């Protein structure tokens, strides 16, 4: 995440840091339950074997809240390609169920309907990640959280150098230097209402971080929930 | 009478349904008796920020 600020206790409980045969974090995900995380299908290609930890804060300290587990499942959207970075999702089931506690609990998912005229309308989303600080930088060692304004999908398309499909949408800043970044994608993008938050994108993919002219690419989350629903039976 | 104002009196789902609104909740929460609130069931419920030491 470049700018935005250090998640404070409590307040980012729904992410998961996806970890590399190392215990390195190179992608995020979202807590939906005690058996299942949201990621971004594209995190898969990044690392032959990873597991995924919560309740994390900050990487080089052991808080003692820490857990780190196992996948038992990968379910992959079948029609993402890296071509396109289209239908860029995947839900991954755990070998062993998450318990839920300080730091850890998960993000709601909406009703599609309703998450179309009332989150998606919304201001700003909320976009969280152990990623970069700045384009060329090294990865934040704590968990950090940026406030990420909803952007035109016109605007999104005429800015972009490559194809915004309808299962994508852009967010973030024309030239304010704020934006996920590197090691934030498979993350979430969540929506508060009344003090609720509403998971709303995966953390995608962008022309760099934090460009002039460009924005941060989420996949829309609103047409996949039945896709979701199904993967988690 | 809408959801398009203050979202139906809902806390969470709003529907106009049967020309009618009807409020609705995420998994983890009831519906309250006054058919507007959400009520966790449980100490963990979705979307909630991890705030107090239980
Ligand atoms: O992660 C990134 N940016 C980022 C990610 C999420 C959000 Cl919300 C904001 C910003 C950048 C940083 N990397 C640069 C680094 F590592 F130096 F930081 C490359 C990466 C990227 O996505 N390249 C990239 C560019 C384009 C496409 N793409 C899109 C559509 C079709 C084909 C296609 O290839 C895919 C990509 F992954
Ligand atoms: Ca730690
Ligand atoms: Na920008």
């Amino acid at each position: 995440i470049v700018g935005g600020q250090e998640c404070k206790d409590g307040e980012c409980p729904w992410q998961a840091l996806l970890i590399n045969e190392e215990n390195e974090g190179f992608c995020g995900g979202t807590i939906l339950s005690e058996f299942y995380i949201l990621t971004a299908a594209h995190c898969l290609y990044q690392a032959k074997r990873f597991k995924v930890r919560v309740g994390d804060r900050n990487t080089e300290q052991e808080e003692g809240g820490e857990a780190v587990h196992e996948v038992e499942v990968v379910i992959k959207h079948n029609r993402f390609t890296k071509e396109t970075y289209d239908f860029d999702i995947a839900v991954l089931r755990l070998k062993t169920p998450i318990t839920f506690r300080m730091n850890v609990a998960p993000a709601c998912l909406p009703e599609r309907d309703w998450a179309e005229s009332t989150l998606m309308t919304q201001k700003t989303g909320i976009v969280s990640g152990f990623g970069r600080t700045h384009e060329k930088g090294r990865q934040s060692t704590r968990l950090k959280m940026l406030e990420v304004p909803y952007v035109d999908r016109n605007s999104c398309k005429l800015s972009s150098s490559f194809i915004i499909t309808q299962n994508m949408f852009c967010a973030g800043y024309d030239t304010k230097q704020e934006d996920a970044c590197q090691g934030d994608s498979g993350g979430p993008h969540v929506t508060r209402f009344k003090d609720t938050y509403f998971v709303t994108g995966i953390v995608s993919w962008g022309e760099g971080c934090a460009r002039k002219g460009k924005y941060g690419i989420y996949t829309k989350v609103t047409a996949f929930l039945k896709w979701i629903d199904r993967s988690m039976k | 009478k809408l959801c398009s104002l203050d979202n139906g009196d809902c806390d969470q789902f709003c529907h106009e349904e049967q020309n009618s609104v009807v409020c609705s909740c995420a998994r983890g929460y009831t519906l309250a008796d006054n058919g507007k609130a959400c009520i966790p069931t449980g100490p963990y419920p979705c979307g909630k920020q991890t705030l107090e030491r239980r």
